[PDB]
């Protein structure tokens, strides 16, 4: 079944099953912590189950971010009031030695499935980075008297890792919803890691940096991010064919990139400015500003729904509203919101002046 | 009669309304020249400012004192205060004078002006000056051309202004100084 | 373009997230409709081994087969992730010893080794672990012979052993479109075709995205269905013509208009090999 | 284990409670670059454990721009909305306009198409260009720097084409009353009641350039 | 998979010299043209001295001309002219006028065909074959002239300098039906001028608007010649600074993956080796 | 990539050599007509990169 | 010629073949970067296709004939 | 170039005077340095190298500076081995190098 | 400080810092032999230094 | 591809600059005057710096 998260790339192009594994693949800034934060910010509070909050090798001061913020918003309530709180942190952060961050993974994981077998309801395990939990388990190996494997990774790779990651897994007595953020070493897809950890995931959400330096946040890859849900037997035909709709243009438009590098837009035919406007319309439109970014941005956070993230990207991929500019797509909530913000861009660009008198800025007042 | 107020000037505020407001407004010809019809004066004596043209060269911008157009009703010079003349010329011979010098140019047929601020703009097509063209062939061409006479009217209007062009290049190749 | 005959070990390969299992999987759903149709000699018994897969991946297929009523004929032999590296590097070889059956006894067999890349990797464990020095990426030299002793099982008899035979289909997961790994290049020269399958086909729309210039089977057109081999033999030779006019033309830089419509031609061909998800023709 | 060196070395730089001291510490660690690459192993280590970064790109300081910070990949979330708020009341302004000139110079890495609006935004970014970089060993205080940056985020300085703004940051720093930088500094931020005068002070500027 | 990107290299060092010779042929041939173009605006000024400038007026019909390009290197010239094209013919339009749009080039039937087709007839080719000739100036103005509409308009990009490229309506009018009517002021200013003609000055200035149309077409589909070798200069050494910085980027993504390769592969012999001793 | 371009057999034409390449052994007329559809399909060659 | 170098350089070379041969590399150095122009044969600059026929006066004169030692 | 800095060194230190010095093409003392740091059985590092490049190349370049006594400036001729400034032979030297020098054709 | 070797670019360009370490990106021909030869001569000649 | 007389003022005279100045950057060497007959002069650095 679906999970509504209220993001618009992860809705429309690798949308999230209920009962499946989540997971983020990043490259040391791309903003997978980021997105895990709004997507706590969205799903943690709709979704009424309890959750389990595992950080695995990351910064320390998000840490202590995520306990300020859970204290302050309810989730965590402190003093008498502990048996109201819906969140259990466990933290093995990159502070603690090699052996510590290859098991807070299993720490997590095992108060999750008390959570799934004996208590029986569906959990939301947020594992933070679990690739570092092969990392420690990489720096153990090269002491363990074995023998190094590809890159530098153990032997032992895959069976440890499917030994973790066929846990989190929704049995008949209980659901476990795991969204686990994976870094890639050094944007390096082929490492044995990432190219093992693809395999376990229901519904892959990819991260880039070429697109976190076009600013485009969330930087969702949106033609290498899947999910099993992206079939027109569960989500209704329509959704399906927007979807492949969108994901055909932003593969046209990542064909011509080369031609439009060496040439530019102007050796392009007619129908392929046509494919370049729908393309770069649709491909700033992935972008929205969160509410966990709203803290050092200033813009408010807009949560989309699924029928106007369906009517947005419908309407951009027939050609509804091919008369706005690129700009109108950028940092907007949904498709109300791109002509709000284009009546806001046409009308600055003339009224720029006219602040010369009736200003307090006099003396006497 | 005149119920346009069109102009070049008056086309901006026009464009302004209906294109978009991102592009410049396209340029005129109107733009491109600064020698014009009524502005008064531009005599400044016996030099009067010759504008003699051709689609493929320029063989003269500087001033001259006298210029004689073979007119249709004759050849005709032109002084420095002449008359505002529209002229379709003859083929024939156009003459060149600043002074003590004459340079004598044949021309193939087209239009010459004159404007009422004194100066002239000699627009012909072919242009050609009589140290490149030749006595020999011309009677050879005028026998073609008083050879072939069918009956189209339009081979009677082209091989008419054959003969009157071979013969004008013949009565001004024999009589020269 | 790619026919499969019986006795012949055809490879799937392709990228992480491309139409691999499900081109298999209606290979295997295809063999319910054809079994109800053909008599009791000639029929197909599917055996799917899952290498290294998840879990929840082998309870969605033997949920899909049993919905289809595929698993009247398909054995399921599941080497999850959770097993240990010894499993999954026997599973291909018991699952085909479990289909060699059906060869050794006359009727027809089918096997679909899911993922091989995987059941490499579940070597490179135990050899790892028993001291073997590793060879190529970490891999021991010996993982040609790991497949070679695997894949040539796959075989149809001659005619006084019982006259049967045995499909495989090897499922090979490369990385970026690199055909140039290590264990992909070992399946590559072993089995009879390939059908490589490219992930920047898969979003243009082509669904299988069968790189249609890097697809071949060494068995050919003496092993396919007669009525097609007539019609489809231009078939072929009009994707092939439509890949360098569409090689020169992007360009926006000039067409001939009647290479336009050379063009045009197989673009109403590239749309006629799509297919749904489960969908036997 | 070398990311667990580098993370055991910088994980030890907080800012302690209010019941362990009040104290803190800053790390600085600086990461040596080949050709500007921010996909190796030991940059990529490092990203995934420092708060935020400074680029210093190649290009930027080979063209006199000097200190050369990429302000595209340059980014600081612990610290923004933790900041000197005087400044941050013209700094995201500061960052808009230096986004938008980010834009503009990459749409125009050659000049040809001139739109007289865009040409607004390719002056003032090359302005405040020229105002934020400085010359070496050169402290700057945050109340001598938010006058410097008010009085470029705002007008006050397109008199100048692009030149002598060298001058005109030391001209307006030294033609200003001294006595409000004392209150930009104990107030915080730009009150009405300073900012009138800071607009009052801003237009009596014996500017060098025109 | 380390023999991509050395082929890859090998293909832009190629395009990279490729577009360093064609902005050669470029620059090269913007300057053979330049000792013509000149020389074309000769015969442009004393018509619009004469006849004045008159583009907003109300035609019956109306024959647009906009000249293109031949070879689509051209690099923001025929796109530009082509919405130009609408934007000079949409201030134009007020009670709903016939209009032949024609366009010379190759570059124009493409284009043009897109915005403005059921008012589309005439598409010219082939024009910058050779070069520029002053017939065929003459021959195309008599295939405008076929038909007889109440102006004309002109659309072109007038060089001036290699980065400057203003397009311009060159405007000619109909010569008893518009052009003698729009010069009615206080009479006309145009009897100041004596005719000297065979006949009357009614078939003269149909003479005259002729041979202001060739002249202007001839000076249009020169100036876009030109306009057209400096617009793909300008283009070329774009081109060319792009292969430079795509190479740039490939070969130091050809040196990361030299030295992972090599650092993979010796890795590979020291576990090899300190396994078995 | 011969063989992708469906010349059947996929015989490289330039690097494929051979000893009996001498035309003191095999004839003069021989290795001229060779030498000559190596050089004119190595013209091709660097051509193809601006035919594409 | 662009890449093989003798580290000895002219010092040893034979008289009267360096009266030439320096001629001979300075033409051929013209050449190699004016390579890759000769598909643009119809585009002249009517010295840089000099330097061109040039260099393929040279380039042709150098050729050998298996076992002809000259 | 040990010998040579210790020929360098008693002209600085005893006659006090301002010494110059010639590494001739400091690329080759990496490359003596890695044969005898791959001979003796030590790992190799990256793409090639040592595994002690670093401290053995700055075992080298830091008795070559100023001293009270007197000078050492080494005029140390550099070649890049692929002509790429990743490579870590170039990247170690030049975080020692001062000035360059290109010599051109 | 500077270290006046007494060519002009090598001491107006990239100057010579004393104490300091020196980069020469030669090659082959291009004299840089004769810059070395000169550069003894000159620090022996002027700032009473040896060289080695 | 423009031409050599197509530059303004402006540049022209930096053009005439920068060919005087790249030439006045070499320098006769004393170690070549065994082979080359001019004497080398050793260059102060306040002169170099003042003449150029
Ligand atoms: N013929 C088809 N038409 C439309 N969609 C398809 C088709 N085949 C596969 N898909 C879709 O493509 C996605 C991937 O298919 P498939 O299961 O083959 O991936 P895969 O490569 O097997 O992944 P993995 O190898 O990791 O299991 C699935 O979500 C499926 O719904
Ligand atoms: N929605 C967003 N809006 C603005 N910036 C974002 C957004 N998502 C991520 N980022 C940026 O990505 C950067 C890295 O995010 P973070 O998740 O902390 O890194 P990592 O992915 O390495 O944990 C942050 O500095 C943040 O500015
Ligand atoms: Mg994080
Ligand atoms: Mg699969």
């Amino acid at each position: 079944e679906i999970l509504v998260t209220g993001i618009k790339v992860v809705d429309l192009l690798a949308p999230y099953q209920r009962g499946g594994k989540i997971g983020l693949f990043g490259g040391a800034g791309v903003g997978k912590t980021v997105l895990i934060m709004e997507l706590i910010n969205n799903v943690a509070k709709a979704h009424g189950g309890f959750s389990v909050f595992a950080g695995v090798g990351e910064r320390t001061r998000e840490g202590n971010d995520l306990y300020r913020e859970m204290i302050e918003s309810g989730v965590i309530k402190l003093g008498a009031e502990r048996g109201n709180s819906k969140c259990t942190l466990v933290y093995g952060q990159m502070n603690e030695p090699p052996g510590a961050r290859a098991r807070v993974a299993l720490t997590g994981l095992t108060v999750a499935e008390y959570f799934r077998d004996i208590e029986g309801q569906d959990v939301l395990l947020f594992v933070d980075n679990i690739f570092r939990f092969t990392q420690a388990n990489s720096e153990v190996s090269a002491l363990l008297g074995r023998i190094p494997s590809a890159v530098g990774y153990q032997p032992t790779l895959a069976t440890d890792l499917g030994g973790l990651q066929e846990r989190i897994t929704t049995t008949t007595k209980g659901s476990i919803t795991s969204v686990q953020a994976v870094y890639v070493p050094a944007d390096d897809l082929t490492d044995p890691a990432p190219a093992t950890t693809f395999a376990h995931l229901d519904a892959t959400t990819v991260l880039s940096r070429s697109i976190a330096e076009l600013g485009i946040y969330p930087a969702v890859d949106p033609l290498d991010s899947t999910s099993r849900m992206l079939n027109p037997n569960v989500i209704g035909a329509e959704h399906y064919n927007v979807a492949r709709g969108v994901q055909k243009v932003l593969q046209d438009y990542k064909n011509l990139q080369d031609i439009i590098a060496i040439l530019g837009m102007d050796e392009l035919s007619e129908e392929d400015k046509l494919t370049v406007a729908r393309a770069r319309k649709i491909q700033r439109f992935l972008s929205q500003p969160f509410q966990v970014a709203e803290v050092f941005t200033g813009t408010p956070g807009k949560y989309v729904d699924l029928a106007d993230t369906i009517s947005g990207f419908q309407g951009v991929l027939t050609g509804k509203y091919d008369d706005l500019p690129e700009m109108a797509f950028y940092m907007v909530g949904d498709i109300k919101e791109v002509k709000e913000k284009a009546d806001k861009m046409a009308k600055d660009i003339a009224s720029r002046k006219e602040a010369d008198n009736k200003k307090v800025s006099e003396e006497l007042k | 009669e005149a119920a346009a107020p069109a102009g070049p000037k008056e086309f901006t505020e026009v464009w302004n309304k209906k294109a978009p407001s991102t592009l410049i407004v396209p340029e005129f010809p109107s733009n491109y020249t600064a020698v014009k019809a009524v502005g008064e004066g531009q005599v400044h004596g016996d030099a009067f400012p010759v504008n003699f043209y051709t689609p493929h060269s320029i063989l003269s911008q500087a001033q001259k004192d006298t210029v004689v157009l073979p007119g249709v009703d004759g050849y005709f010079g032109v002084k420095a205060s002449h008359v505002p003349t529209i002229a379709q010329l003859k083929p024939g011979v156009v003459e060149l004078h600043s002074g003590a010098e004459s340079e004598k140019f044949f021309v193939s047929g087209g239009f010459a002006f004159v404007h009422p601020n004194g100066v002239t703009d000699i627009c012909v097509l072919e242009a050609a000056t009589l140290d490149q063209v030749d006595p020999a062939a011309v009677k050879s061409a005028l026998a073609a051309a008083s050879a072939a006479q069918p009956t189209d009217e339009f081979e009677q209007a082209a091989n008419r202004a054959a003969i009157e062009l071979y013969s004008a290049l013949e009565s001004a190749v024999e009589a020269k100084a | 373009l790619v026919p499969i005959g019986r006795g012949q070990r055809e490879l799937i390969i392709g990228d992480r997230q491309t139409g691999k299992t499900a081109v298999a999987i209606d290979a295997i759903i295809h063999q319910k409709n054809c079994n109800e149709q053909v008599p009791k000699a000639q029929r197909v018994y599917c055996v799917y081994v899952a290498v290294g897969q998840k879990r929840s991946t082998v309870a969605q297929l033997v949920k899909l087969f049993t919905q289809t009523g595929a698993m009247r004929y398909t054995i399921m032999v599941s080497a999850t992730a959770s097993d240990a590296a010894p499993l999954q590097f026997l599973a291909p070889y018991s699952g085909c010893a479990m289909a060699e059956y059906f060869r050794d006894t006359g009727k027809h067999g089918l096997i679909i080794y899911d993922d091989l890349s995987k059941q490499s990797v579940a070597y490179r464990q135990m050899s790892l672990l028993l001291r073997r020095p590793p060879g190529r990426e970490a891999f021991p030299g010996d993982v040609f012979y790991l497949h070679s002793r695997l894949l040539e099982r796959a075989a149809k008899l001659s005619k006084e052993l019982g006259g049967g035979s045995l499909t495989a289909f090897p499922v090979i997961e490369t990385q970026a479109g690199d055909v140039s790994a290590y264990i992909a290049t070992n399946v590559i020269s072993i089995t009879d075709g390939q059908i490589f399958l490219e992930t920047e086909l898969f979003y243009k729309g082509i669904r299988p995205a069968l790189n249609v210039g890097l697809s071949v089977s060494r068995v050919g057109s003496a092993a396919q269905f007669p009525g097609m081999k007539q019609v489809a033999g231009t078939l072929k030779l009009e994707l092939a013509q439509y890949r360098e006019v569409a090689a020169f033309a992007q360009f926006g830089s000039d067409l001939d208009a009647a290479t336009q419509y050379v063009l045009e031609r197989g673009a109403r061909l590239t749309e006629m090999l799509k297919q749904k998800q489960f969908a036997p023709i | 284990d070398v990311f667990y060196l580098h993370s055991r070395l910088l994980e030890r730089a907080a800012k302690l409670s209010k019941e362990l001291g009040g104290g803190s510490l800053t790390a600085f660690p600086v990461i040596e670059t080949q050709a500007g690459d921010v996909s190796a192993y030991i940059a990529t280590n490092v990203i995934s454990i420092t708060d935020g970064q400074i680029f210093l790109e190649t290009e930027l300081f080979y063209k006199g721009i000097r200190p050369a910070l990429n302000v595209g990949l340059s980014v600081s979330r612990v610290g923004s909305a933790a900041q000197f708020p005087g400044m941050k009341q013209v700094a995201g302004t500061l960052k808009l306009e230096l986004a938008q000139y980010r834009e503009v110079a990459a749409f125009a890495q050659f000049g040809s198409d001139l739109d007289a609006a865009t040409q607004y935004v390719l002056e003032r970014g090359a302005r405040l260009t020229e105002m934020l970089k400085q010359k070496q060993f050169a402290p700057i205080p945050i109340e001598r720097q938010t006058v410097a940056v008010y009085a470029a985020t705002k007008g006050f300085l397109d008199k100048v084409r692009v030149q002598d703004i060298v001058a005109a940051e030391e001209a307006v720093i030294s033609q200003v009353n001294p006595a409000v930088f004392k209150i930009l500094k104990a107030n915080g931020k730009i009150t009405p009641a300073l900012d009138a005068h800071l607009k009052a002070e801003l237009r009596k500027v014996k500017l060098p350039g025109a | 998979s380390n023999q991509a990107v050395k082929q890859r290299i090998r293909a832009i060092k190629n395009i990279g010299k490729i577009t360093k010779a064609m902005k050669m042929v470029a620059a090269s041939k913007m300057k053979n043209a330049q000792i013509a173009v000149e020389q074309s605006r000769g015969l442009v000024d004393p018509f619009v001295r004469l006849f004045g400038d008159f583009p907003a007026v109300n035609s019956n019909k109306s024959v647009v001309v906009a000249v293109t390009s031949d070879k689509g290197l051209c690099g923001g010239l025929n796109s530009n002219i082509t919405k130009y094209t609408r934007a000079t013919l949409a201030t134009t339009e007020s009670e709903g006028k016939d209009v032949v749009v024609v366009s010379i080039g190759d570059k124009g039937r493409s284009q043009l065909t897109r915005i403005e087709s059921q008012r589309y007839q005439l598409a010219i080719a082939d024009t910058y074959k050779v070069r520029v000739t002053f017939g065929q100036a003459s021959l195309i103005v008599e295939e405008l002239i076929k038909h007889n509409p109440q102006s004309y308009q002109i659309l072109f990009n007038k060089f001036r300098s290699a980065i400057s490229f203003k397009p311009t309506v060159a405007t000619i009018l109909s010569p008893d039906l518009l052009e003698k009517q729009l010069e009615d002021v206080t009479g006309n200013s145009l009897d100041a001028y004596d005719i000297e003609a065979s006949h009357e000055r009614s078939d003269v200035l149909r003479d005259l608007t002729e041979f202001h149309l060739g002249v202007t077409l001839y000076n249009a589909m020169l100036e876009n010649n030109c306009s057209e070798h400096a617009s793909r200069m300008s283009a070329m050494e774009n081109s060319t600074k792009s292969a430079g910085e795509m190479l740039g980027k490939l070969t130091l993504d050809y040196n990361r993956k030299r030295q992972a390769t090599i650092t993979t592969e010796l890795i590979e012999i020291i576990a090899g080796a300190s396994a078995l001793m």
